[PDB]
RNA sequence: AGUAUGAAAAUGAUUAUUUUAUAAGCAAUCAUGAAUAUAUUAUAUUAUAUUAAUGAUGUACCUUUUGUAUAAUGGGUCAGC
RNA sequence: AGGUAAAUAAUCUAAAGGGAAACAGCCCAGAUUAAGAUAUAAAGUUCCUAAUAAAUAAUAAGUGAAAUAAAUAUUAAAAU
RNA sequence: AAUAUUUAAAAUCAAAUAUAUAUAUAUUUGUUAAUAGAUAAUAUACGGAUCUUAAUAAUAAGAAUUAUUUAAUUCCUUGGAAUAUUAUAUUUUAAAAUAUAAAUACUGAAUAUCUAAAUAUUAUUAUUAUAAUAAUAAUAAUAUGGUAAUAGAACAUUUAAUGAUAAUAUAUAUUAGUUAUUAAUUAAUAUAUGUAUUAAUUAAAUAGAGAA
């Protein structure tokens, strides 16, 4: 008699659909505030009307706040960087953006030596086992 | 090369080499490069073209490289990131100057997409 | 299964053996069918090591995917104990 | 001697090989600069470098230095060397007269091929 | 992905025979031979974080070879701590104390690396100074090794 | 043999023996280019890869059969067969009439203490689980060997029950694959 | 030595999680199992956090000196100055 | 004399890293931050401990195996 | 066999290299070992285990010491060629024949390269807005250990000048994220306050404490 496991399937984002990442961005600055005076220039600028042409799947918010200016972007796993780009020149400003957009929304997280591919397959050459190896021990 | 074990069989690996760091992989596989991507962008495809060993689960085609004409090996650049920021301390033994060396390594995630015998 | 389809009846049998009179030891047993063996089964017991043979070959059985180049392959039902 | 600079008075075999591949290497070295002086002195002549490469009369180093370390007298290379000469050096104030070449001071840049003829 | 699958077999300790009276190693060779076999360096699945490494039955101990004059010269030591109880005992006595077993197990603990797992390596090594011993009926065997034994002794074996 | 490949181990360069975990040896590893036959290091339990299932198995129209890498390493006349029940061992027999097995009901429902499944088998050269299959006991007698059950469980200790529940959790792991 | 407020620390007791009764040294770092907790995208074969299995590396800090793990100087801890 | 006085070079001083069991000054080599595929230095490759296989001689003393102890004696071995 | 020296490649011979060259000349290399002598006080002390080989009998061990060497062995001129080896496959009758491969010994640093990131300078670009400029980004190169010391650039804190805003806010604290991060920011939670001498630029300082 045979029964089932009741399980669900794992997303691979890539191998068949890739759904890019980075879905929607904040642009936050202050009128008043002279930390966001580099974030406004990019605001005037017809730089981010460019990023917008470039990325028509990223949704691009502008919003007044009083605090500092802010970049905060959002991920398809449920993530949110927000980055304070208090200070920052227009062309940092646009850095900060494209290092936001590069990411996958995942936190960042320390990695050992040659901890390189991540996989949920089974291996496809088997487990190694002591009385199925093809030289014997002694 | 009598490459027909490998077509059949339904598993299958791959030992491609990105700057000759070689990299094991199956299909869905999640690559995690040690290095900002400058070429290619997010989203971009990757056909990989440095491919030392072809392996089914009883065989396995070797090259260096293999013919290209042989196999597909699509990898597809999901995410441009970094490690996690790590500050260790550097300083010597009577000497109250502590020298922070920061550090934050950037990462690409690549995800192989496709791998088959054409 | 084996009744069903034109094959021989199965028997479990030790190919290999270690540790025995252990807390851990390890029992191989095939499942022949004939000359031919269906399913391979590790096991701490040697039951332990027959049973996981027989689930051993039951998925061979089930989880078989055949080729695209194959013709289609209809089933012949589930193996109605 | 309470401070304990402990260095065998003799090399191992592994360190000895090392020595050898060294001593080696100088007389490769010493080989190449008198050859692209001959190809150069060919070119200056006429002669393609292939032509130069070829030609049977190998011109010889007429610089005072070069010419003393192509002549083995003075400096020999490590095939004509002695075992002795190899992995032990000329000290008067040692017993025996002689002090293994690694414990002379930086001997792996150093060279030190020849040993006065009856020590 | 490699690693990815059952590992419980990778992972099983397994139990290596070894006839001392066939092998034709010297003491010290053949206890560094066994130490990598304890520690578990043979199998590819090692790691040094943990202790994966086989049971190894010694047998007919007695027909160790040594070399040289060391049965009669090579004194092993011990001291408890108080000055003048150094004890020096001599290969030969330490023999006829306990057995040849007992000398090989000494180089075995020698071999292996000094930490916590260092006790339970060595309490793998089963040595014994003649043939008879309980773990007999444990050491690795196959189907298709049977042919080479005859008939009646492998029943024998069985009933000891 | 339909393949005539060259045939290698999981080769290193360093001492196999000595440094089997270390990857550096196999990275290190070039052997030239070409087609292989490495044989998997490995028992064939948890694979549905379609090198691992027998032959048996494929379709008549698959073109694996031919190729041969389902491998009959091990031979069934040199293995010993392993919990194996007498009717296998001595081929089945259906010779009870319908007659013997009324009786057979009549004896076990009568009395199942003095006519037991075993000394029901012993009479009519029948297997213990074929007097089940054919007879019900008295439900009152089940009802009984139930409560003995419970009585000796209740006797356990604590450590007991939980070496019980392990084994149990052990067992339904065997048959998941 | 004003008045309010006060999850500032040192410090004590208690509870929870986790490790610990065959193991030896600045008590950390890196590797790496396991257990627990949290998680309105754990879809999971998930992620973070906490925790002296086990392994490796690791001679407090300052001052003063040719030179200090030094059994040379100085500091019981934290808060304010 | 791990002494003292100066001469030349190097290192330490102010230099972390590998080796020399442990090591300010010796043998390599100079840490901007990572990564870890390839060349390597000095030093190593039975196990502890990362890495090895050979050849030709000699030793039998555990000599020796990373800190070489002398005159002299005995026993051999070659050459004259 | 005996007596007596020497322990040597200077001479001598042999072998190899270089100049005219089947020879001459010049240069380079090759000449013992063991034991005893032997030796103190917490405890054996090559770092420790241990290392010296053995037919029958192994798909298998045989210095892990000393000396001279090699990277399978032999000729020719790093290289090729031949030779057997080892492993594998195929064909034939556990052997023979054919062929493919391995011969680049390996480990090893925070050395060098590659792979990316940062700053500085030199030389070329690109983009965006002393434009012979500035910011950002490319490429090639060089540089980036540091006590005493010198020089340059920042941040936290407190006050003064200027100064929107607001309980959907601000401040402080805790926890978890984010930005190459002494700092600030996001969210949640807590307590205060109808509110920043707030962002920013200047001016200044009782302006930063494990060391008295
Ligand atoms: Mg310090
Ligand atoms: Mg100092
Ligand atoms: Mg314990
Ligand atoms: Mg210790
Ligand atoms: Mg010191
Ligand atoms: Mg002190
Ligand atoms: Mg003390
Ligand atoms: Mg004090
Ligand atoms: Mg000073
Ligand atoms: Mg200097
Ligand atoms: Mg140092
Ligand atoms: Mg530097
Ligand atoms: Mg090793
Ligand atoms: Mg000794
Ligand atoms: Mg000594
Ligand atoms: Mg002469
Ligand atoms: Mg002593
Ligand atoms: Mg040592
Ligand atoms: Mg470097
Ligand atoms: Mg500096
Ligand atoms: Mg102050
Ligand atoms: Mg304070
Ligand atoms: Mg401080």
């Amino acid at each position: 008699v045979v029964k089932a496991i009741a399980r669900n399937s794992i997303g691979r984002n890539g191998v068949g659909a890739f759904v890019f990442p980075c879905r929607k961005i904040t642009l936050q600055f202050c009128n008043w505030g002279g930390s966001s005076e580099g974030m406004r220039k990019f605001l005037t600028s017809k730089r981010l009307d460019k990023w917008g042409q470039e990325f028509p799947w990223i949704q691009f918010e502008v919003m007044r706040k009083s605090g500092h200016p802010l970049l905060r972007a959002e991920y398809t796993n449920g993530r949110e960087k927000v980055i304070c780009v208090r200070n920052l020149n227009i062309d940092n400003v646009e850095n900060k953006l494209k290092l936001l957009k590069d990411s996958d929304g995942d936190i960042l997280r320390r990695r050992t030596k040659n901890d390189n591919v991540e996989s949920l397959n089974s291996s496809v050459r088997g487990i190694w086992s002591p009385l199925h190896a093809a030289k014997r021990h002694r | 090369t009598d490459t027909t074990p490998l077509k059949l069989s339904n598993e299958l690996y791959a030992i491609f080499k990105i700057h000759n760091r070689p990299y094991l992989v199956t299909e869905g596989d999640r690559v995690i490069l040690p290095f900002k991507l400058k070429q290619a962008e997010v989203g971009d495809i990757l056909n990989m073209t440095d491919v030392t060993t072809l392996g089914s689960r009883n065989y396995k085609l070797v090259g260096h490289p293999i013919n290209t004409s042989l196999y597909t090996l699509k990898a597809t650049v999901v995410g441009k990131t970094k490690r996690a920021f790590q500050t260790r301390e550097v300083t010597k033994r009577r000497n109250r100057r502590v020298r922070h060396a920061k550090s934050k390594g950037d990462l690409t995630i690549l995800r192989i997409s496709e791998l088959s015998m054409n | 299964l084996c009744r069903r389809e034109g094959l021989e009846k199965p028997v479990s049998k030790l190919v290999a053996e270690s540790g025995r009179l252990s807390k851990s030891p390890v029992f191989i047993v095939h499942v022949f069918s004939g000359e031919e063996t269906l399913g391979e089964g590790y096991g701490s017991s040697l039951k332990e090591a027959k049973a996981r043979a027989a689930t051993d070959a039951l998925m061979k059985w089930y989880c078989y995917e055949p080729l695209a180049q194959q013709e289609p392959v209809i089933d012949p039902g589930t193996v109605v104990v | 001697g309470g401070l304990l600079w402990k260095i065998p008075w003799r090399m191992s075999t592994h360190q000895k090989t090392r020595q050898r591949e060294r001593l080696r290497n100088v007389d490769q070295v010493i080989k190449q600069l008198t050859l692209g002086l001959h190809v150069q002195r060919c070119q200056d002549k006429g002669l393609t470098y292939q032509e130069a490469m070829e030609s049977k009369k190998k011109y010889k180093p007429r610089s005072k230095s070069l010419r003393l370390l192509n002549k083995p007298s003075v400096f020999p290379k490590e095939n004509q060397m002695s075992s002795k000469d190899k992995y032990w050096t000329f000290d008067k104030k040692a017993v025996g007269y002689r002090k293994g070449i690694h414990k002379v001071p930086k001997w792996t840049k150093i060279s030190i091929r020849k040993a006065p003829k009856f020590f | 992905s490699q690693k990815i699958g059952h590992s419980g077999l990778a992972f099983a300790r397994l139990w290596h025979h070894v006839d001392v009276a066939r092998d034709k190693r010297t003491l010290g060779r053949l206890a560094s031979a066994i130490a990598i076999t304890l520690i578990g360096r043979h199998k590819p699945v090692y790691h040094p974080s943990q202790d994966c490494g086989d049971y190894v039955v010694v047998t007919n101990c007695q027909k160790i070879r040594v070399t040289g004059k060391k049965f009669e010269q090579k004194t092993y030591w011990s001291h408890s701590g108080r000055p003048g109880q150094l004890k020096l005992q001599t290969m030969n006595k330490v023999v006829a104390d306990k057995g040849f077993g007992e000398i090989l197990k000494k180089a075995v603990s020698g071999m292996l690396p000094k930490n916590k797992l260092r006790k339970q390596r060595l309490d793998r090594l089963k040595v014994f100074d003649g043939s008879e011993n309980p773990y007999k009926q444990n050491i690795t065997a196959f189907a298709h090794e049977q042919s080479s034994i005859p008939e009646p002794l492998k029943e024998s074996i069985f009933n000891q | 043999k339909q393949f005539g490949f060259p045939k290698t181990q999981v080769t290193t360069i360093y001492n196999k023996t000595k440094s089997a975990s270390n990857y550096k040896g196999y990275l290190k590893h070039r052997d030239a280019p070409g087609m292989y036959y490495q044989p998997s290091e490995s028992i064939a339990t948890g694979s549905v890869n379609s090198e691992t299932i027998p032959r048996s198995f494929m379709a008549a129209s698959d073109p694996r059969r031919g190729l041969d890498m389902p491998v009959q390493s091990t031979k069934a006349k040199q293995c010993p067969n392993v919990l194996v029940g007498k009717s296998t061992v001595n081929g089945k027999t259906y010779h009870l009439g319908p007659q013997e097995i009324d009786e057979i009901r009549k004896l076990r429902l009568d009395n199942p203490q003095k006519y037991t499944r075993k000394f029901l088998a012993a009479k009519y050269g029948i297997s213990p689980l074929f007097v089940s299959m054919v007879s019900k006991p008295s439900e009152q007698h089940v009802q009984i060997m139930e409560s003995r059950l419970q009585e000796i469980q209740s006797r356990w200790k604590e450590k007991r029950r939980i070496a019980r529940e392990d084994r149990k959790r052990r067992k339904l792991l065997w048959y998941q694959a």
